[PDB]
């Protein structure tokens, strides 16, 4: 039923082990897809908003009036009790109003879940058939790899020292 | 596990034990022995091996023994064995009113104060030395039966020896000596434990080596 | 795929398989899971074998260590002592790729035994099994062991020592 | 699902049913293991309802004996690592009858005459006569015993974390 | 079970199937040498060959030599090298020489194949290079 889609390439080939999709109609999986995407999503910009700091790369001055900086704030799940309870409002009360209101399908005329589109086409149709496919499936993959990316950034952060499992050895 | 298994040629599975009503009854035991309710929560009647091989090696000749005839066998000998020795147990020790012990110094309160120390103390001396030989010839002339039994030859019934000096059973109806043959499982069963007991207590830390040993 | 991959079903539990991992699967990932579950008892039937012959005393080549987890994984030296090894492992499981694509091929047969044996001489398949209980065994006996010196001090025997 | 009872309606508080409560699908894939998981979730519920009074009782009453007393314990969770020479014991007598248990698990199922759970233990007389009271008889066992499955571990993990007396609050 | 059984279903030739020669690891293991390996040319197959030769030759010289306890003991044996593959250089020119016999017509449509005088030609030239330039891969490689 489900064993042909994008998601579907090998290694792996179709990979369903614990058996959600036994019972599933379309219904079901489209809840499944709309949101494994908005996973990946957020891990891959997860991944933006995280090596840049950890390199150093912070935004010029201070954060505020008040006088809190960018560089004072350390990477990591230890950084968020150094940014202001009321800058954390800020952002908290956006990427609520974000999923409200503009990351949302309000036409009806979305082609896949995950498309937020809205009707306002921005060169979709330039693509060929094969190469809408491919794309799609680009995003899947590096969304499926970034959450187990940042599920590795957060676990070894607290475990150890550094988050950077993989550059710990041969030298930090 | 694709073979028949091994629990249906000794299980039964149409009737169930009078003794816990949950199991099936083993297909060995029957009403037909004294002293019966059908417990055998292990299944030990059902094992399939001839337990005569201790005695005489199965190598010797083609020969079996039923494996219910031994254990009766067996349970008729431990009956025996605890009913003298919880009995001998407790009167040598006073528990009867009179000290009972053997004439002599060498028996006597002041060499040994309580059964307890009898096992080790005649151990030395040689008197428990001596009856480990007494009983060897006995048990030598008294075993050499399971092997007759085993080869069909005989139709002697477990624990069956001529042994009717007073003549309590010549002629009485098989329900007599049926009854009678119970007492002899009830009571050695109550002694098997009785001794077992006696036994475990007079040898922890405290426990008196009095007529109570609690 | 379960009734003519009869190898791994025995007496305790004819076809063990609790929470239906295996129902309703294709033969690609059945043919997978077998190949798995037969590489982790190889690697932790030799794992065993390895991990008493070094705890028990005779560790030959430079005499360094007795217990075996700091004689590997703190002590032997990361950059060529281990990059060498995970290489020389990389080219046999590279061979077995070529292994694997080949004709009339079995879930885990690197030794291409089903040239002379078709599984149905029942010797074939009751010494199999005795591989692969064994595996099983051996796969939770490592992980008995490596968390017994993991959290603990003791990496021996704690049932009979 | 059939003829095995035991779903029947009572609003779950998410919004659904509990009359045919198999989420994960236990009885399509692997039904040869259903007497063995009836079994199971008695025993587990057995043994349940009797520590939940199990720990209703040891408030107010405490058997006459110098090694358990309220001076000598107080609190009645720390009974489990302060009477280990009871502790054994129990262990050991319920290894007698767990024991005696196996050949009646080593055919459960097809081949042996019984339905899981059932001893033939009913000395006072209870258990009813017909099926419309009897397969309620079995229902009213299987609810006590499930929500008594849950009770102990609220109990228990309450004690923990309050450290007060009987209802916790 | 048996696990041994005339080679190629022939009982009377003389060869035996073994799990030493025929199983699964020395069928893919063979076939994927350069000796044998499907898809070379003939240069190629010599090349490689010559490439992973040239490269071990190197070591009984540079260790156990005449000269090996002396501050030009890597260029004392790597000479030595080039030597020892001149002299088998030498036995594959003059092997292919008469082992093999030229070809009278033009005719050649399978110009792939090894055992022949042309190809041996690019065979041995193909050993040449890849067994003086493995020589001198580790001559850098063991200058460190
Ligand atoms: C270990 C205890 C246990 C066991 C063996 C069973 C067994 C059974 N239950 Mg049951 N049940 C239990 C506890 C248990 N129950 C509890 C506590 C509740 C209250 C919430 C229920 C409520 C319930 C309902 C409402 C129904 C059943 C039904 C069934 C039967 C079919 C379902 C099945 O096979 O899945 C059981 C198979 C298992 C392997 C047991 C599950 C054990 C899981 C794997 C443990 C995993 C953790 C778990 C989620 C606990 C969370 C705590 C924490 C770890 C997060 C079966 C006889 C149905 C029935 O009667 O069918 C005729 C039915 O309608 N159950
Ligand atoms: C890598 C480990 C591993 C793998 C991949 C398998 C895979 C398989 N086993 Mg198997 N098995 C294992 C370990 C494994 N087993 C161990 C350790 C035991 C001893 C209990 C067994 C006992 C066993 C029996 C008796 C039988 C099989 C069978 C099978 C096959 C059918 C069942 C199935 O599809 O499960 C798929 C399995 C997986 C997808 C992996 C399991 C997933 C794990 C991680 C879940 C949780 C692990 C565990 C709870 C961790 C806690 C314990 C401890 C180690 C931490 C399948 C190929 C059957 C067979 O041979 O059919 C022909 C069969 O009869 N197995
Ligand atoms: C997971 C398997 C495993 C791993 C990771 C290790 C790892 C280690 N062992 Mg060890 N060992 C193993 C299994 C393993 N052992 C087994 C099964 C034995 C019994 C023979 C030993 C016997 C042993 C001794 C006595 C010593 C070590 C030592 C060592 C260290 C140096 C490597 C060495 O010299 O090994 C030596 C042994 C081998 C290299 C053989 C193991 C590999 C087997 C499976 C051979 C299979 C190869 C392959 C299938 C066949 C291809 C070639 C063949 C056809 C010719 C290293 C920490 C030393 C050490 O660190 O002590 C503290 C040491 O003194 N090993
Ligand atoms: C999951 C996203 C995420 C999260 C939670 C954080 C969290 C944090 N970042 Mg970071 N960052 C990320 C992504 C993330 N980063 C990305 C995407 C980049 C580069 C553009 C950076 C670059 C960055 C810098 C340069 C700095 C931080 C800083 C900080 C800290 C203070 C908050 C701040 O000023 O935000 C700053 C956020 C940004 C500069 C960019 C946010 C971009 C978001 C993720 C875009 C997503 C929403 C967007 C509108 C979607 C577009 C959809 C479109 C189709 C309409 C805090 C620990 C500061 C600090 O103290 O360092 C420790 C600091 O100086 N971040
Ligand atoms: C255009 C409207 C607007 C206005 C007027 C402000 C005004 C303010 N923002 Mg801001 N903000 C805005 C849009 C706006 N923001 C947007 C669109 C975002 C993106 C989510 C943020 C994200 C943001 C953060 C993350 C923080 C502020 C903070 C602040 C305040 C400084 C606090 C201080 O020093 O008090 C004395 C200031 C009142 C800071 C704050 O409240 O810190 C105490 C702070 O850290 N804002
Ligand atoms: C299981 C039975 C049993 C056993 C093993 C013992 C063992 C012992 N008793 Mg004892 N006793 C028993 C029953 C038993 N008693 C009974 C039932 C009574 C009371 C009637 C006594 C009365 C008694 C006294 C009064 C004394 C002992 C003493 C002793 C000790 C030394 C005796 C000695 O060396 O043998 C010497 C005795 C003999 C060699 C007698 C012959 C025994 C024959 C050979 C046994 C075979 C016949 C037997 C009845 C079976 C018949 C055949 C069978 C097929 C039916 C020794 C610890 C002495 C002691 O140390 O006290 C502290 C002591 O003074 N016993
Ligand atoms: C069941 C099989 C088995 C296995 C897998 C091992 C495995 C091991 N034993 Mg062990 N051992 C066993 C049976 C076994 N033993 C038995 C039956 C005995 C006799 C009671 C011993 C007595 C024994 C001793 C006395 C010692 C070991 C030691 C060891 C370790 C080497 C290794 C962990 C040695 C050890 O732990 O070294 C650190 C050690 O000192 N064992
Ligand atoms: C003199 C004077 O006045 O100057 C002073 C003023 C003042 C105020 C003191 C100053 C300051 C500080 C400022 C302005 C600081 C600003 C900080 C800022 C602006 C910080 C943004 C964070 C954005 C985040 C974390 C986005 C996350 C985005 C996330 C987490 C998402 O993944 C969104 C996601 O949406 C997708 C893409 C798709 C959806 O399907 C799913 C969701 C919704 C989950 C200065 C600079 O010092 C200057
Ligand atoms: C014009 C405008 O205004 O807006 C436009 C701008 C633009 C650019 C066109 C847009 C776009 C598309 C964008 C931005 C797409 C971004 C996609 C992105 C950013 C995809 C990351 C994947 C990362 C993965 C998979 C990492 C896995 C990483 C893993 C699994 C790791 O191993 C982490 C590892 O860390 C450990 C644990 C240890 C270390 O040993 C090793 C490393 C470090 C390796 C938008 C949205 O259309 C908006
Ligand atoms: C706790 C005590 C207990 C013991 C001691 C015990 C011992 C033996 N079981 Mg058994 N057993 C259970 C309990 C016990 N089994 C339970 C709860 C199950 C269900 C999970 C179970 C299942 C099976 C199956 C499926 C088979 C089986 C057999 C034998 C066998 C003879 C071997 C031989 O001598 O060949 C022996 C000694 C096999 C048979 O009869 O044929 C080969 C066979 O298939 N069992
Ligand atoms: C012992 C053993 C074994 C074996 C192994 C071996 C035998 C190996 C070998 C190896 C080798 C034997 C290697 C080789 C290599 C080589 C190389 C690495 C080369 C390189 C080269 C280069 C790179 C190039 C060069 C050049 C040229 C040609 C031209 C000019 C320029 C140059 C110089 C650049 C086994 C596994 C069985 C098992 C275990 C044991």
């Amino acid at each position: 039923a489900f064993e042909n889609e994008l998601g579907v390439q090998p290694p792996l080939g179709f990979w369903d082990p614990l058996g959600l999709l036994d019972n599933a109609d379309q219904e079901r999986f489209d809840r499944l897809r709309y949101v494994e995407i908005k996973h990946g999503r957020i891990a891959m910009l997860a991944v933006l908003g995280h090596i840049t700091t950890s390199s150093g790369r912070t935004l010029g001055g201070n954060i505020d009036f008040s006088g809190t900086a960018f560089s004072s704030i350390k990477t990591g799940l230890a950084g968020l009790s150094d940014i202001p309870q009321a800058g954390l409002l800020q952002i908290v009360a956006f990427i609520g109003f974000l999923e409200l209101f503009v990351m949302k399908d309000a036409k009806g005329t979305g082609e896949f879940p995950g498309d937020f589109r809205n009707g306002i086409d921005f060169g979709w149709n330039n693509f060929s058939d094969e190469e809408k496919m491919q794309k799609r499936a680009i995003e899947l993959n590096n969304g499926r790899a970034a959450q187990m990316g940042i599920l590795g950034l957060m676990v070894h952060e607290k475990i150890g020292g550094d988050p950077y499992i993989i550059n710990e050895l041969l030298g930090y | 596990a694709m073979p028949e298994r091994l629990w249906d040629s000794m299980v039964d599975k149409t009737q169930r034990s009078k003794a816990v009503p949950f199991l099936p009854r083993a297909v060995n035991l029957d009403g037909s022995l004294p002293g019966d309710v059908g417990f055998d929560p292990f299944y030990l009647s059902s094992i399939p091996k001839d337990f005569s091989g201790f005695i005489q090696p199965p190598q010797w000749e083609e020969k079996g023994i039923p494996t219910l005839y031994w254990m009766r066998e067996a349970e008729l000998k431990h009956s025996r064995v605890a009913m003298l020795a919880w009995f001998g147990w407790l009167a040598t020790d006073g528990a009867f009113g009179v000290t009972l012990r053997f004439p002599g110094e060498i028996y006597s309160v002041e060499n040994i104060p309580t059964a307890y120390e009898a096992h080790n103390a005649l151990v030395s001396q040689g008197s428990m030395g001596f009856l480990l030989l007494a009983v060897g010839f006995i048990e030598f002339c008294t075993g050499a039966v399971l092997v007759e039994v085993a080869k069909g030859d005989s139709d002697r019934e477990a624990g069956d020896f001529k042994l009717d000096p007073l003549s309590f059973l010549k002629g009485k109806s098989e329900e007599e000596i049926k009854r009678m043959k119970t007492r002899e499982i009830a009571n050695g069963r109550l002694a098997m434990l009785a001794f077992g007991g006696v036994a475990t207590q007079t040898a922890l830390e405290g426990g008196n080596h009095a007529f109570p040993y609690f | 795929w379960k009734d003519e991959n009869i190898i791994g079903i025995t007496a305790p539990m004819g076809f063990f398989d609790p929470l239906g991992l295996s129902s309703g699967k294709s033969d690609e990932v059945m043919n997978l899971y077998r190949e798995a579950e037969l590489k982790h008892g190889r690697v932790a039937m030799a794992a065993c074998l390895g991990w008493y012959i070094t705890a028990a005393g005779v560790h030959p080549a430079f005499n360094s260590a007795l217990s075996s987890d700091p004689l590997e994984a703190a002590k032997q030296l990361p950059t060529v002592g281990w990059l060498q090894f995970v290489l020389g492992c990389g080219a046999i499981e590279w061979l077995a790729q070529q292994i694997k694509a080949r004709p009339g091929y079995q879930p885990g047969d690197i030794l291409g035994a089903a040239y002379w044996v078709d599984n149905s001489d029942e010797g074939w398949v009751d010494y199999q099994n005795k591989e692969i209980n064994n595996g099983r065994l051996a796969m939770v006996a490592f992980m008995g062991i490596f968390v017994q010196d993991l959290y603990f001090g003791n990496y021996g025997d704690q049932i009979f020592r | 699902m059939v003829g095995a009872e035991g779903p029947e309606p009572i609003p779950f508080a998410p919004s659904r049913t509990s009359k045919n409560f198999d989420p994960v699908g236990f009885a399509e894939r692997s039904p040869e293991w259903l007497p063995w998981y009836r079994e199971a979730e008695l025993k587990h519920g057995r043994a349940a309802m009797l520590a939940t009074v199990g720990f209703v009782v040891p408030e107010f009453v405490r058997i006459p004996g110098e090694q358990f007393s309220f001076e000598a314990i107080p609190k009645v969770i720390d009974a489990h690592d302060a009477l280990p020479e009871s502790m054994i014991q129990i262990f050991g007598w319920i290894s007698f009858l767990e024991a005696c248990t196996f050949p009646a698990m080593a055919g459960l199922g097809g081949k042996y005459d019984r339905k899981p759970g059932d001893f033939s233990f009913d000395p006072l007389g209870l258990y009813p006569t017909d099926p419309e009271k009897q397969k309620k008889m079995q229902l009213a066992e299987l609810k006590n015993g499930r929500l008594a499955m849950i009770a102990i571990g609220g109990m228990v993990t309450g004690a923990a974390v309050t450290g007060h007396g009987f209802p916790y609050l | 079970a048996n696990f041994i059984k005339p080679y190629n279903d022939d009982p009377f030739v003389g060869h035996l199937a073994t799990p030493i020669t025929s199983s699964a690891v020395t069928r893919s293991l063979l076939k994927n040498l350069p000796a044998y390996r499907f898809g070379l040319t003939p240069l190629l197959r010599g090349l490689e060959i010559g490439l992973a030769h040239g490269y071990f030759l190197i070591g009984p010289f540079f260790k156990l030599g005449p000269l090996r306890n002396s501050e030009i003991a890597l260029f004392a044996g790597f000479l030595s090298t080039i030597g020892l593959i001149l002299i088998l250089t030498l036995g594959l020119t003059i092997y292919g020489a008469v082992v093999f016999k030229e070809e009278k017509v033009m005719s050649s449509a399978n110009v792939n194949n090894l055992q022949t005088k042309k190809a041996w030609d690019q065979f041995k030239g193909g050993f040449f290079v890849g067994a003086c330039g493995s020589a001198g891969f580790a001559l850098i490689c063991l200058y460190v």
